[PDB]
């Protein structure tokens, strides 16, 4: 290698989520153990976020900072009313986003 | 007529196999072979055997963290958390070398990976001690600019 | 507002080959039932159009790759199906190399 990333970012199994926002923005409640044909599986979600800029950027003609991305997996999440199964946003990585300076 | 299990029940019956995913209950003897699903996060059987019950999932313990968790068909895989690497010999989490201030990233620090750090060459420096930054190329004061201070391997240029 | 690397994302039902998060190459079933009800098992990508945007040329080598994330799906790995997590494309990001 002797190679390195623009932004720097952390993932880690995260296995006790307890709220999130989903796929309509909307903020929601995510639950742990689910039932999918009489077996219980663990809800288990792998979160990376950032640690911010950018690295390496032309500075004399792009602004820029890390942002993070993020993937949609289907989870059981409680509304309020009842369980159901939506896909909720998950932080998946951190890119630098550039911006025409001066 | 195979026996893909090399296994007999008291009466000459091929034991049938607890297939992936599934463990077995109770070993064939007086009868055939009892299998029950193994548990999601708790056991797991990656294999098709009928004499192998679910085992327990592998733990991350300590400064192990979970690279892989646990499904009812294959084992959960556990490494040295963020700030660690693994010793080979020891097998113990150290911590990541840290690349100091005037010294630079060349090598990621991950699992059996410690930080393998660089001094600087020459037109780079490096503001900070950790593991993560590379040394960066120097700021080049303008000919109009003072140059308030000059780039060393562990201060960048200065100017106005 | 632009971005370093040029990616597409895209909503993939229709995966079939997948490789697992032990790297195992495996089949990824067409649908699913949860309650006597069949989905189909759908995955968001994002890959790379294939180097990056806005970099200091001057001082770095650059290009551009794709970073995967892990989803659980119903896979029917040869024999009998199976839960495993797969590993999928979810960003492009671009990587440094000094000069
Ligand atoms: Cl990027």
């Amino acid at each position: 290698r002797g190679e390195f990333s623009v932004c720097d970012s952390v993932s880690v199994w995260v296995g006790d989520k307890t709220t999130a926002t989903d796929i309509k923005g909307k903020e929601v409640m995510v639950l742990g153990e689910v039932n999918i044909n009489n077996s219980v599986f663990k809800q288990y979600f792998f979160e990376t976020k950032c640690r911010d800029g950018c690295r390496g950027i032309d500075s004399k003609h792009w602004n820029s900072y890390c942002t993070t991305t993020h993937t949609f997996v289907k989870a059981l999440t409680m509304d309020g009313k009842q369980a159901a199964w939506r896909f909720i946003r998950i932080d998946t990585a951190c890119v630098c986003v550039l911006s025409r300076k001066a | 007529e195979t026996c893909s299990t090399g296994l007999y029940t008291h009466s000459g019956e091929c034991c049938k196999a607890c297939n992936l995913g599934e463990g077995v209950a109770q070993p064939c003897g007086a009868n055939q072979t009892v299998c029950e699903p193994c548990l999601d996060n708790v056991t797991f059987s990656d294999v098709v055997s009928a004499t192998e019950p679910c085992k327990p999932c592998t733990e991350c313990l300590g400064l192990q963290s979970m690279s892989a968790p646990c499904v009812e068909a294959d084992d959960a895989v556990c490494r040295c958390a963020y700030g660690y690497y693994q010793d080979e010999e020891t097998g113990h989490c150290e911590a990541c070398s840290v690349c100091e201030v005037g010294s630079g990233l060349v090598f990621s620090c991950q699992d059996k990976q410690n930080t393998v750090c660089e001094e600087c060459p020459e037109g780079t420096y490096s503001d900070e001690a950790n593991h993560v930054d590379p040394c960066l190329p120097c700021t080049v004061c303008e000919d109009t600019e003072r140059q308030l201070r000059e780039c060393t391997p562990w201060a960048d240029a200065e100017c106005e």
